């Protein structure tokens, strides 16, 4: 593996690209981030992983908002992750433009990752960065996954970063089709606690919510703790 | 070992190796034979049949390069295919430059200076397939060039692309094409072909004959298929 | 290793070969400026000094940029020859859109930045010359700035580079008076220095170069020692080694 | 084998080049920045410069634009030119839109083009990790850090270069409202932090303060000496 | 004839392997192995 | 193409039931002199297509070795497919409208017309790119007199023969040789059926 | 001279060490032998085997070509997953 | 020592380019032999046709290629590199012409020639042309020429020459008979090309083998003698 | 230090341009060139030996005209001493168009210096293995002017380069006097020429140039049998 | 050994390698079956879900009304296949106004892939498609596998577990010709059945449908309506 997994341009034996893989271990190494999509909406937990406390908790950005109705979940790079954001951003508002609509989070997700594609098809490397994309749109609240690989699937409940694993074997069994989103939030923020280092409270946590109707909500510090509070 | 990792690497003793090595890829292919009659070429390419899920036509090796220019590419597909985009390309651009069709030894040449200057960067590889040009034309006789990866191409009386080359020239060697006309000598091909033929070690083939000459009014076009099963029955004749 | 190119960071976090022309600058001829009061000059050794050899140009290491400025040169020859044409296409190119002289830190700031990209986009290996600059402008008069391969430049009352530039800046140091310098004490202890600084003793007129840098009436003169006003110096300095060993 | 090219994923998913690259801000000055209310402060320790060289071309804080400063470690070549950049766009930005570039733009215009220059081949990465502070938020300060790699973070106080481990441990457990809740005790608060990375006596110290809708003052080594005896006496009385 | 790969443990691996060598350790009912698990990202059974 | 040099006659064609008829001059006018006077304004392109065109000669000349090497490289690649005769325009309007856009436009007002699966297509894409299908078509002057005959005979009846065709042209180009100040007594006639392409001529009249 | 079997020498391999067994007749050995390159003699004849292993890992009365394809991904240790990136 | 022959661009440690040896002795391969003979008032090079197959065309073997009317080339090495040059020099010659009105001399063509084949050894981008080109052609003021100018860059004025396998035989050979001053006419050219051709070789030299081309004062045009001509001056030679 | 002697953009620990160096060694391991500056011109005198009696010595020329003021002899690789007289003449022409005044020695050699100096920069081109050696008359005062591939450039009084070029330069500084006339010159550099030359110094052998006042010229074969019979 | 680096390094034997490790590629991707009867070309995919709860990966593209492909290999390399075939597709339509020929647009996707496979630079195509197509000569069903070759196969089968696929399609190959849209579809199925484990067996969640016809236009069946065409299908011995 050593002499074939030194460029995106290398096919190992297997035919596997040895240069994917490693973003995806990457993201393998962000903080941990829990997206929910049910029928009310959809909901993205993660984990703030704050380093110190003089920083300022706003500075890092795991939930950021691409449009007023998709949300994006951050896991890994912040550079890929803010060049693909920002990427997402340029895409919405340019859907917006010329066809006067909101772009489907399916559209949004298929713009950011013919970014993630070019990863060296002559017009660098894998955009290590893997994006839980969470909104509502004519078809209904959608959950949408992407790994640095560009290959993107719709997910309703996925787990993204340092406990990918073990907050996706918990989802599998915390889920069902008819879950409304106040407990699928609280759900998600049970599985977050869970699989968290530190003792769950509001510094350490964003949650995020997508409803139709209602535009992208990120809970606040006092809203926080309300939902803390029973979990 | 060391001076055989790029095309631009002159060996030692003063070889291009990448080039041979594309020479002994083309050698690992199926047989292809163009022999010219006293009034034409004729082309067959034993063509494998790799599947029996094959649609009996798919990858042709026989390629109509212009109107009356044949080629019988055999090695890399994938390279004779693009061999032979690149040869339409530029009889192409021949005729619109020109006015006049391309004759078969300008068009060989500068195909063979396009497969040469493919052995010349490091960026680049030599081409996998030999190819072998055939036209018919009354004002300049029928012509048969074959020009490999190294990008060498002089023409020939007859001559075989793949792996019984030599047992193909053996038994063409034995067959007066200084004479004979376009129509048996398209049974002499079908049975040279048939003999050189493994038959135990290649499952099953599908043989495709093509010809130029006069008798096809100096337009190179598939076989018909009315004769060409005449050409199978006198190579089943032959025993081998 | 992590030498194969400029780009590549060790681990520590070190331009190797940043540091490795750094450290070939010591191969070049001694060269050194003292700022005075009045003006400041440089100092440079001739290393070939072949019989065979003619001296047309006088001015191998001390070449003259703009009006107000002149920088000298230590390191490799064509790296050398580029950097002082680019200096005075710099130098021209201010003059023509300004219309007054570059304040000198401005031209030592262009060239560090010239070699700074160089030492940063991969495929240009850093530019192994490291050259004085020395002139006047009118915001802060004269001054002297120390360039390095790294484009790491910085302002220097007295500074020799190339061969033993340590002992040489050293020395200069120990007997640097701040402030209370004049051109001829900044030219006998520059002499002084170089006696030492090189190996070859009786510091021979044709094996040493001193350009001065002076102020008169608005105009700026770069004036280059001519052999006799060389000479001269060299015997007043011998004249006062004699007089400190009469301690002896 | 996999730290020989910025553009090579190591089987853990690490871009070891930006890694090794923010070592050389490892290696750099300490510079500490607090904001204050009414003030943002930075820190800097001066490295006691050659008896016989000017320190005036030493400059080591350098004003972007007329009201946004920032402080950098590393090597001062690619400082330099990340200093200018960030100049010429701040006077880009301004042409463009009236508006003075904020703290936050200028942030991320230099970690943008630190991370273009860190995405491929042929290209070293900036070695210089920014503090850029200012009160360009129309009566909001802030304070920022530009890492080697690309990523900026909003920091209330945070220390970069050599010492900036204890920098930080000091800052975090002195840092609290009652702190900077006066100008004075903020410059204090720099001052006590850097002390204990820089052991020396004055001029060792260069410190940046700029107030709400005004201009740097990069304070004359008296004031910092006024402080560093204001901070003396505080020490006496607790003892 | 059978050239048996011990690769490093997966999360489950690592999970099944804390429970092995915790058996006999005093430790508290509420220790979460997963999270001990997901901390080591890549440890052997000896590391663990 | 900003000014032409050397132009052409008006274009007639006629669709019947089983083919498609066109016919041309053979009066290669520059200015108002008889510059040639043996040149051929209808040339085959397919066995089930053929086209004829007015305007300058060189640029249509250029359409011509455009359309052969276009065309030749349908049959080279020997998969059956051909350009249908809509295919063939379509490629036409885009080929003259790109052109056009560029202000480099061909003054070369073309007719494709063709025989394919049983039906009869007469396109007429202009100088510009205009192109539209009608039963019958005339370009340039014969649109202003054979154009408005061939209308009446469609009108009542739109199903015609080869022999109600060829005269019916021949009442075209003679009215047109009677009235036109540039037209010319030798012309061909393109007849485009099942079994193909055939042209003839030239022809002359009373 | 003993040279590392071809493409039928692989697949005439493949054929006498699967003779023993309880072999489905619709294994295309060919395939095999195109899938097995770089294979000697030894590793063909263990390539049958690990087969028929693994046929009775899954308590298969009769050998499969999936299987086959399976003992030869075993047989050099390697193991092949859904991949996350190539659908 | 030896692993400086890799690159084109390198120089080995005693100051040689390796590649462009390599390319030299590439130019045997061809396993063919060539030697060109500058008479009085013509010049003469026979080169050998070896036609290693009954289905091969002779006539499309020939190795003397026409550059112009008034200038020849045999191309001794690789084939298809020997070819290509031979179109370069077709063109550069036409370019000349086009450019400069009258036929561009011999000595200027391949010294076209040469150059193209020097700025591809010293800019590492193509390998060497393996294949030296050998120019006849008779110039006003300057009697019958021939110029052999070869891939490393190298072009001489020769009155007698030879590229190929046998290269070092039928030069000794040529010095050999260039030396013993005499009339050296056409048919005399002739038979000592051929001579030398024949004792390098060691071969009867059918007239089917060799390939003969010859530029005169009296008739300045390239001519390949056919194989009557040949056959006589074959037949003269023995007696 | 093995590991460095490969590319010319990167610096050896020490810090030497290896490449530079080898081209060096390269360009004296070529033919000996000599020329010396007398008070009244420049002498230029290289060896000009093919290694049989089957090449025309007329015609390759190792000292070419650069205009009518510059000469230029070399020791090394000749093809890249086409390359190299080729961008002289350009350089020297392009300098007469923007100034309509015969380019000076000194600013054709920095210009010819600069050209050499632009292969050494990026890895993919070979430094120039040639070493130049200018002559010239400008102003009233002989030049001689030496560029090496490293793309320095010196004002040699008298020098020789190539093949024993350390015999050579001992031969001069013996029987060079800053007081001689171009005559005098000649047979020096014809001296020198022979102290470094195996084998009888023929007329066609030994090709040289005076560059007086009046301008470069190559000595025709007679003028050369004319000196070489009177220091015989 | 050392000449598994690029694509631009033969190989002693005369292979290159990375061509056929891009070959490999496709058998990392899920088994897709493409067959055509004489008026319909029907390819049934197998769509592989990442996690229980996540959407089933999309394996049969769209390309234009007459051309329909399957992905078995990169989602990278097959998605920019995907958008090159649209946009040729695209400028067909609106050059010619004419349903691009299905032999055609697999020339061109042959053309495109070579050239990865000949200059340094990039990857070969590592992905297998199955295109299907309706023209003037009827029903096509091509395979461009990675090494830029081609073939027009009745009823062709990639990816993983594909060989007992091929081996079924070429037991019932001429029942394919004579056949209705419902048995080509059926039979279509049984193909990729058959490359199922025992276990698993074909749901409505991980098959997808694509039919080309006479006068239907390409048509994509996923979920419930692959269910109309899923029942009926024998059970597996």
């Amino acid at each position: 593996r050593s002499e074939y997994d030194r460029g995106v341009n290398t096919f190992s034996p297997e035919g596997r690209l040895f240069q994917v893989e490693y973003a995806i271990e990457a993201i393998k190494l962000g903080s941990t981030a829990i997206g929910i999509q049910t029928s009310e909406g959809v909901c993205l937990a993660v984990e703030k992983r704050i380093t110190s406390p003089l920083m300022e908790p706003s500075s890092i950005e795991k939930i950021v908002e691409i449009d007023a109705h998709i949300g994006c979940a951050m896991s890994g790079l912040i550079k890929d992750a803010k060049t693909l954001i920002d990427k997402a951003r340029v895409e919405t508002q340019n859907h917006w433009f010329t066809y006067n609509e909101t772009m489907t989070v399916e559209s949004v997700t298929q713009a950011v990752s013919n970014l993630a594609l070019q990863f060296g098809e002559e017009d660098s490397r894998p955009f290590g960065v893997a994006l839980l994309f969470g909104g509502v749109d004519e078809k209904g609240p959608q959950l949408f996954h992407m790994d640095p690989s560009g290959t993107f699937v719709q997910c309703d409940a996925r787990a993204i970063g340092s406990a990918s694993e073990g907050a996706q074997s918990s989802l599998q069994e915390v889920y069902h089709k008819s879950m409304t989103l106040k407990e699928a939030i609280k759900s998600s923020l049970i599985i977050l606690k869970q699989v968290m280092e530190e003792k769950l409270n509001a510094t350490n946590i964003e949650l995020a919510t997508v409803q139709p109707g209602q535009n992208f909500h990120m809970f606040t510090k006092e809203e926080l703790e309300e939902v803390i509070k029973d979990i | 070992t060391g001076y055989d990792l790029s095309a631009s690497t002159f060996s030692p003793d003063g070889r291009v190796f990448q080039v041979e090595y594309a020479m002994k890829a083309v050698e690992n292919s199926s047989t292809a034979i163009g022999i010219r009659c006293k009034d034409g070429v004729v082309f067959g390419v034993e063509k494998l049949v790799l599947s029996k899920l094959y649609e009996e036509g798919s990858n042709k090796r026989l390629f109509n390069v212009d109107r009356h220019v044949g080629m019988a590419v055999a090695g890399l597909l994938a390279d004779a295919r693009s061999l032979a985009d690149i040869a339409r390309e530029e009889a192409s651009n021949f005729r619109s430059n020109f006015g006049y069709n391309i004759p078969l030894k300008h068009l060989a040449d500068r195909v063979a200076m396009y497969v040469h200057a493919y052995t010349l960067y490091s960026a680049v590889r030599p081409f996998g397939c030999s190819f072998m040009l055939g036209s018919y034309s009354v004002n300049d006789g029928a012509q048969l060039y074959m020009i490999d990866p190294s990008g060498v191409s002089y023409g020939y009386w007859g001559c075989a692309i793949g792996k019984a080359r030599q047992a193909a020239k053996t038994e063409i060697e034995k067959l007066q094409m200084k004479e004979m006309t376009c129509r048996d000598i398209v049974k002499e091909v079908a049975k040279i072909i048939y003999i050189v033929h493994d038959e135990v070690k290649d499952k099953a083939f599908e043989l495709e004959l093509s010809w130029v000459g006069e008798l096809t009014n100096g337009r190179h076009e598939i076989v018909p298929k009315d004769i060409r099963e005449e050409a199978e029955k006198y190579a089943k004749e032959s025993l081998k | 290793r992590y030498d194969s190119r400029t780009t590549i960071f060790s681990p520590e976090g070190r331009l190797y070969q940043v540091e490795y022309a750094m450290e070939a600058i010591g191969h070049a001829g001694t060269c050194l400026g003292i700022l005075a009061n009045d003006g400041v000059l440089l100092a440079a050794e001739r290393r070939n000094i072949h019989k065979l050899l003619d001296e047309v140009f006088f001015s191998e290491k001390i070449y003259k940029l703009n009006e107000d400025m002149a920088c000298s040169v230590a390191g490799i020859t064509s790296d050398a020859n580029v950097l002082t044409n680019e200096l005075r296409l710099i130098a021209q190119r201010y003059l023509l859109q300004y219309q007054e002289p570059i304040p000198c830190e401005q031209l030592v700031t262009a060239l560090c930045d010239i070699k700074q990209a160089y030492t940063q986009f991969g495929g240009k290996r850093p530019f192994g010359v490291s050259l004085l600059y020395i002139g006047w402008d009118k915001h802060y008069g004269f001054q002297l700035y120390q360039s390095d391969p790294s484009g790491n430049y910085g302002g220097w009352k007295a500074t020799c580079i190339g061969n033993n530039s340590a002992a040489a800046v050293s020395m200069l140091k120990q007997d640097y008076k701040e402030g209370e310098m004049t051109l001829k004490s900044a030219l006998a202890l520059a002499i002084k220095v170089l006696n030492k600084t090189m190996d070859v003793s009786k510091l021979s007129a044709e094996k040493v170069e001193i350009a001065t840098l002076t102020r008169e009436n608005g105009k700026t003169v770069i004036r280059v020692l001519k052999q006799k006003e060389v000479e001269q110096l060299i015997k007043k300095h011998e004249e006062e080694e004699a007089k400190a060993e009469r301690e002896k | 084998s996999y730290d020989r090219a910025i553009t090579v994923f190591s089987p853990d998913g690490h871009l070891f080049q930006v890694e090794y690259a923010q070592e050389a801000v490892k290696k750099g000055s300490t510079a500490v920045g607090v904001r204050g209310r009414d003030i943002v402060v930075l820190g800097v320790e001066k490295k006691s410069v050659a008896k016989l060289q000017d320190e005036r071309t030493v400059r080591k804080i350098c004003a972007l634009d007329d009201n946004v400063c920032m402080a950098f470690a590393g090597l001062t070549a690619d400082a330099r030119i990340v200093i200018n950049r960030a100049r010429v766009e701040c006077q880009s930005h301004r042409l463009t839109v009236e508006d003075p570039v904020t703290v936050e733009y200028i942030t991320r215009y230099i970690a943008s083009l630190k991370q273009r220059y860190t995405q491929s081949n042929g290209r070293r990465p900036f070695g210089i990790s920014a503090l850029i502070v200012g009160f360009d938020f129309d009566g909001t300060p802030r304070l920022y850090q530009t890492d080697p790699s690309g990523t900026y973070h909003a920091w209330k106080a945070n220390a970069i270069g050599r010492g900036a481990k204890s920098v930080r441990e000091f800052l975090e457990k002195n840092y609290t409202d009652e702190a900077i809740e006066t100008d004075d005790l903020t410059i204090k608060l720099v001052i006590k932090a850097l002390l204990e990375v820089v052991q020396s006596g004055g001029k060792n110290i260069e410190l940046a303060v700029m107030r709400r809708d005004q201009s740097l003052k990069i304070l004359n080594p008296e004031e910092i000496e006024k402080y560093v005896v204001e901070i003396e006496k505080e020490k006496e009385e607790n003892e | 004839d059978r050239k048996i790969e011990f690769s490093l443990p997966d999360l489950e691996g690592r999970t099944h392997i804390f429970k092995i060598h915790a058996r006999s350790m005093s430790v508290e009912r509420d220790i979460r192995f997963e999270l001990l698990a997901r901390l080591c990202p890549n440890s052997t059974g000896a590391e663990i | 193409t900003q000014n032409p040099m050397v132009t052409g006659t008006s274009v007639l064609g006629v669709k019947f039931e089983g083919g498609v008829v066109i016919a041309a001059d053979m009066l290669g006018s520059y200015g108002s002199l008889a510059r040639f006077r043996n040149i051929s304004r209808i040339m085959r392109v397919n066995n089930s297509t053929m086209l004829g065109a007015s305007g300058d000669y060189a640029d249509f000349q250029y359409l011509k070795q455009v359309l052969g090497q276009m065309v030749i490289d349908e049959e080279l690649l020997g998969d059956g497919h051909s350009y249908s005769p809509r295919a063939i325009h379509s490629w036409l309007t885009r080929a003259m409208y790109s052109r056009r856009s560029k202000m480099n436009p061909l003054w070369n007002t073309m007719v494709i017309g063709g025989y394919a699966d049983g039906e009869s297509f007469l396109g007429y894409v202009d100088m510009l790119g205009v192109a539209y299908e009608a039963p019958s078509l005339a370009t340039g002057y014969g649109a202003y007199l054979a154009q408005p005959l061939l209308r009446e005979v469609l009108e009542k009846q739109p199903v015609l023969s080869q022999t109600e065709a060829r005269d019916l042209v021949e009442r075209c180009m003679r009215v047109l040789y009677y009235r036109d100040a540039r037209s010319y007594n030798r012309f061909q006639i393109a007849t485009v059926t099942e079994k193909g392409v055939e042209i003839e001529g030239p022809l002359s009249t009373e | 001279e003993f040279p590392m079997p071809n493409e039928e020498a692989r697949a005439r391999i493949m054929q006498i060490h699967s003779r023993k067994m309880n072999v489905s007749p619709d294994v295309n050995y060919e395939e095999l032998a195109r899938c097995t390159d770089d294979f000697n003699g030894a590793q063909c004849k263990a390539v049958c085997v690990e087969a028929g292993m693994i046929a009775l890992r899954r308590g298969a009365t009769e050998l499969t070509h999936e299987d086959y394809m399976e003992g030869i991904l075993e047989v050099q240790a390697k193991k092949k997953a859904n991949l996350q990136y190539y659908a | 020592s030896a692993g400086f022959d890799r690159h084109i661009t390198i120089f080995s440690p005693e100051g040689r380019l390796y590649q462009v040896e390599y390319a030299f002795k590439a130019i045997n391969q061809g396993g063919l032999t060539s030697v060109a003979v500058r008479g009085k008032d013509c010049a003469v090079i026979v080169t050998q046709k070896k036609v290693p197959d009954k289905l091969l065309d002779s006539s499309t073997v020939t190795h003397l290629f026409k550059i112009t009317e008034n200038i020849g080339c045999v191309m001794t090495g690789m084939t298809a590199d020997s070819r290509s040059q031979v179109q370069r020099a077709r063109y550069e010659a036409a370019n000349w012409k086009y450019k400069y009105g009258y036929e561009i001399p011999v000595d200027m063509l391949c010294k076209r020639i040469a150059d193209i084949s020097q700025v591809y050894t010293q800019n590492a981008e193509m390998r060497p042309l393996g294949c030296c080109m050998i120019l006849i052609g008779i110039d006003e003021e300057q009697g019958p020429q021939v110029y052999k100018c070869d891939p490393a860059g190298y072009y001489c004025g020769f009155k007698a020459t030879a590229a190929g396998v046998k290269q070092t035989e039928s030069t000794s050979f040529l010095e050999k008979k260039v030396k013993k001053k005499f009339d050296w006419t056409f048919e005399q050219t002739v038979e000592t090309a051929i001579t030398c051709l024949s004792t390098v070789l060691s071969i009867d030299f059918k007239p089917s083998e060799i390939e003969v081309g010859v530029v005169t004062v009296e008739n300045p045009k390239f001519r390949i003698l056919t194989e009557a001509e040949i056959d006589a001056h074959l037949v003269a030679l023995a007696e | 230090e093995r590991g460095y002697s490969f590319s010319l953009t990167t610096f050896s620990p020490s810090g030497k341009l290896v490449q530079i160096e080898y081209a060096l060694a390269a360009v004296a391991g070529g033919a000996p060139s000599v020329g010396i500056k007398a008070a009244n011109g420049v002498v230029l005198a290289t060896e000009k030996k093919q290694k049989s009696i089957l090449y025309d010595e007329r015609s390759v020329h190792k000292v070419e005209p650069i205009t009518k003021h510059i000469g230029l002899v070399y020791s090394g690789m000749g093809p890249d001493y086409r390359v190299l007289v080729h961008r002289a003449r350009k350089l020297a022409q392009q300098y007469y168009l923007v100034y309509q005044e015969p380019i000076p020695t000194a600013q054709l050699v920095q210009r010819v210096a600069s050209v050499m100096q632009e292969y050494t920069q990026s890895g993919g081109v070979r430094p120039f293995g040639v070493s130049l050696l200018i002559c010239g008359w400008n102003e009233g005062r002989p030049y001689l002017f030496q560029s090496d591939p490293s793309g320095a450039y010196f004002a040699w009084k008298a020098t020789a380069m190539g093949k024993n070029y350390v015999n050579g330069k001992t031969f001069l500084e013996k029987r060079y006097n800053e007081d001689l006339e171009l005559e005098d010159a000649i047979h020096t550099a014809i001296l020198t020429l022979k102290e470094s030359f195996e084998g009888q110094m023929t007329e066609d052998n030994i090709e040289v140039g005076i560059c007086n006042e009046a301008g470069f010229r190559r000595l025709t074969p007679t003028e050369v049998k004319d000196y070489l019979a009177a220091i015989a | 050994n050392q000449y598994d680096n690029d694509v631009t390094v033969w190989s002693p034997q005369g292979r290159i390698h990375q061509i056929e490790y891009a070959m490999e590629a496709v058998k990392q991707g899920s088994a897709t079956v493409g067959l055509k009867s004489k008026t319909h070309a029907v390819l049934v995919a197998l769509k592989r879900a990442q996690s229980e709860l996540a959407a089933h990966q999309k394996k049969i593209l769209h390309v234009d009304n007459h051309i329909g492909i399957s992905i078995a290999g990169l989602t990278a390399d097959a998605r920019l296949l995907c958008n090159f075939m649209r946009q040729e597709c695209l400028d067909s339509r609106f050059v010619f106004d004419r349903p691009l020929p299905v032999s055609r647009l697999v020339s061109l996707i042959g053309s495109k892939t070579q050239i990865p496979t000949q200059r340094y630079g990039r990857r070969p195509y590592g992905v297998g498609l199955l295109i299907a197509g309706y023209d003037d000569m009827g029903p096509h069903i091509f395979q461009t596998c990675p090494s830029a070759n081609y073939f027009d196969c009745r009823a062709m089968s990639i990816g993983a577990r594909s060989q007992s696929a091929r081996t079924y399609l070429e037991r019932h190959m001429s029942e394919f010709m004579e056949c209705n849209l419902n048995e080509l579809v059926k039979h279509g199925l049984r193909a990729l059945r058959e490359t199922l484990p025992a276990e698993q067996d074909l749901t409505t969640k991980n098959v997808s449908i694509g039919i080309v016809g006479k006068d239907l236009e390409f048509t994509i069946y996923d979920d419930d309506d692959v269910s109309p065409f899923l029942e009926g299908l024998e059970e597996r011995p």
